[PDB]
């Protein structure tokens, strides 16, 4: 930790399905490459940055570990290496002032495939870009909430591992995230393992004051990084 | 006090669905040539996509039965052959190929007369378990426009073909239609998803209606009434 | 605990998102009714946004208790006591707060307790339905600079003793 | 306590005469036949309305026993039997902003005999009706404050059992009452025991805000009932 912001951090942690992050083990590693465990240059605190929540806003989501593939020294040993494999320490933080009101549900998602319009009848048997499907830093921006863009219903969201933002009670949501896919070993920037999702539900409002956008950042770190062949 | 085995996976999963409807008629375009190959999925029984989304990760045996008729339901005295072909090896072009004869994919021979052929298939995928979701490319690289199509595709839930012959050399006697029946045995489930609630637009492929979308449920007149 | 689409409104297929929250605004006044809705899961459909309601929707019969978790995303500064009360099968919802008090009811405030959590003692499916009912014990009491109106989350779910009995298969198309 | 909306209680609750109401014992109770005690089924909150408090009123009063004569069980069970005694549990809650202000004096007045005008000269040997003498559970409006509206001067009421609502500091008062009377047992239709006394002392004040009037919620409960004759 680079630098640890006290939260006045309570039982606000969330486990993804009750298992903390681990590395695999030599006997589930099926390999007799030498596996590099990283250890603190990438496990830094790494903060996305702040996307601005106004009342019109309707959401927005992040692949990982695509977030951060072009990220720092963790986004080197990304794209460098073959294999990788890694939990995460999701901390959404949303600041605003005791004036305001609203509520975020950040949720984290395992392959969060995605589904976008087609047509409004689906004239098109067509795809999502790269650039929506792996949006990276920036997080990309939902256009259909009710539906999670995929056929999806949000009201559901919720059985997936979750964290309620409600400003009269909370500003810090903190999900940790174990990895979660079939192999134990896939690509970094080809199959994102799960998706971090926030959408205000309750939507912002406020008296007009001196300020109308809430702040909400996002910051995280791998928690057992873990890669093998090289280049 | 109760029991909670019919709300276990098994039970929600363990009966015999309809997931195939093969016609061999003696004209028509529908089968020309006499055989079909039948790609194996767990859909057909259609109320089963929604169940079988509930979860990301599943996995299970399967045991495929075989209920072959006429269209009128009579039963005639043809020797049919169900042939199972693996992933990865190669399915029959025609009814003269090799592939009939090539054993190292399994096959069965009933007569129509004989009751339904039954047969279990084990789990196929090279992974430690199917998905129904593969947030992203299968490939390893390059740029091209047309790799969109190969998006959200999993090709290692290739649980492999069946294919049904009548048998040859020469063409049948009688007008055949093959019912085949799947169900689930030992199902393992894992992340589970919130469950399907717009209609289906593709396959392999979870889009929506953009310009229709329902809500989830039926709705009311206002708040406070009933 | 899932969101429970308490309020309904389908036409504005743009923003159907109005259906997961309770409006609540000082233009109301004591006693004046908020929201009601049923307690059978099963049946449309205010229930079918859980994700209890629909995977009873492959079930056919069933029984237990079940907790409806009421969450306030007003201000911090916003205050005033709401009414939450249950009104068992048999028997119309009470014609007035007051009628609502006589019954199991519980007294909700915004000031300190953010979330309540009601408890729906038993139902089973042995073939009314039972009615949660919300009321305003207060005014909504807002300062200068805040918002008049807030919204309420519903998250509803069923407990351990809960059980589904027989199975069923539900309307949803392939292809 | 059928629904605690917890307000952590607080040193606001004031014995009423260092008195905690108890069981009229029957060496004390001049009774043969066995008193009914009725349970809990009665004992229950019982949480009048929400008056609203703007800077025009002068004050409500309750009636006790009449404010719950005819609401529910207990009035039910008041009704139908000749003979009470009882005790309470008043719990008046004010919840205002903390930019409001004002001040109100919850008070127990015993035997509060009301006084009302006779004349601008005093023409009338009149008499108090109905209604005004036993407004029950929507309570009755004071019309003249700074005389208790019985020739009685509200500047030496807190002599009576008292609790300060300070918006500055509390929200909450909290008063328990022991069954006070010459007699052991009395009528609950005729002899209302004491009343419920409310009044703003330091007058309710805002800038225009978004709210101009604080409500005022009543809730109480009976802490030793007994009843005796049936029907």
């Amino acid at each position: 930790g680079n630098s640890t912001i006290t939260t006045q951090e309570a039982a606000n942690i969330i486990v993804g399905y009750g298992e903390w992050p681990s590395y695999c083990s030599d006997s589930d590693a099926t390999a007799v490459d030498k596996p590099t465990r990283p250890d603190v240059s990438v496990n830094r605190f790494y903060t996305l940055d702040t996307k601005l929540w106004e009342k019109s806003s309707k959401g927005w989501y992040w692949k990982f570990p695509d977030v951060l593939t072009e990220t720092g020294v963790f986004g080197q040993n990304a794209q460098f290496h073959y294999l990788y494999r890694s939990g995460f320490c999701i901390h959404v933080q949303c600041n605003a002032s005791k004036f305001h009101q609203g509520a975020l549900l950040v949720a984290v998602l395992p392959e969060y495939v995605i589904g976008t319009v087609a047509g409004g009848t689906g004239t098109e048997d067509s795809h999502p870009p790269y650039k929506q499907t792996q949006p990276g830093a920036d997080g990309f921006e939902l256009q259909h909430p009710y539906v999670l863009d995929a056929g999806i219903p949000i009201s559901q969201l919720t059985v997936c591992p979750h964290q309620w933002i409600n400003l009269r009670t909370n500003n810090c949501a903190t999900i940790i995230v174990p990895y979660i896919n079939a192999l134990p070993f896939d690509s970094a920037l080809n199959h994102c393992n799960f998706g971090l999702l926030v959408v205000p539900i309750s939507p912002l409002d406020y008296d007009q004051g001196a300020t109308p956008v809430i702040p909400i950042t996002i910051t995280l770190a791998p928690m057992c990084s873990e890669f093998a062949g090289l280049r | 006090s109760h029991s909670t085995a019919e709300t276990t996976l098994d039970s929600f999963f363990s009966r015999a669905g309809l997931v195939g409807e093969i016609d061999l008629p003696l004209e028509g375009t529908t089968n020309p040539n006499g055989y079909a190959n039948w790609d194996i999925d767990i859909t057909g029984y259609a109320q089963m996509r929604r169940k079988v989304e509930l979860f990301t990760y599943m996995r299970f045996d399967a045991e495929f039965t075989f209920v072959a008729c006429t269209p009128t339901g009579e039963v005639v005295p043809q020797l049919l052959q169900y042939m199972f072909v693996p992933p990865g090896a190669p399915k029959p072009d025609s009814r003269e190929s090799l592939a009939w004869q090539t054993a190292t994919n399994p096959s069965v021979f009933v007569k129509l007369s004989d009751p339904p052929a039954q047969v279990s298939v084990p789990f196929m995928s090279p992974a430690s378990a199917y998905q129904w979701f593969y947030d992203g490319y299968p490939t390893f690289g390059e740029h091209k426009q047309e790799k969109d199509l190969e998006y959200g595709a999993c090709p290692n839930n290739m649980m492999g073909t069946f294919s049904v012959r009548t048998v040859g050399t020469s063409k049948s006697k009688y007008p055949l239609v093959v019912r085949i029946y799947m169900r689930m045995k030992h199902v393992r489930a894992w992340i589970p998803r919130p469950m399907r609630n717009q209609n289906y637009l593709f396959k392999a492929n979870p889009n929506y209606a953009g310009n229709s979308i329902k809500p989830t449920g039926a709705s009311r007149t206002a708040i406070t009434t009933l | 605990e899932t969101i429970l689409e308490v309020n309904n409104v389908p036409t504005n297929a743009t923003s159907l998102m109005e259906r997961l929250r309770f409006p609540v605004s000082a233009q109301a006044g004591k006693g004046e009714l908020c929201a009601v809705f049923r307690a059978d899961p099963g049946r449309s459909g205010p229930w079918q946004s859980t994700l209890l309601g629909q995977l009873c929707g492959y079930y056919t019969q069933w029984s237990g208790s079940l907790e409806v978790t009421f969450m306030f995303t007003g201000s911090f500064m916003a205050t005033g006591k709401m009414l939450i009360a249950y009104t068992p099968p048999g028997g119309p919802l009470p014609k007035d707060r007051a009628t609502a008090m006589l019954g199991t009811h519980v007294i909700w405030d915004f000031g300190l307790q953010s979330s309540v959590t009601l408890v729906i003692p038993w139902i089973s499916n042995t073939h009314t339905t039972g009615l949660v009912s919300i009321w305003y014990q207060t005014n909504y009491v807002v300062p200068i600079g805040a918002p008049n109106t807030a919204y309420i989350i519903a998250l509803a779910a069923a407990q351990k003793n809960f059980t589904m009995q027989l199975c069923k298969d539900a309307s949803d198309i392939l292809q």
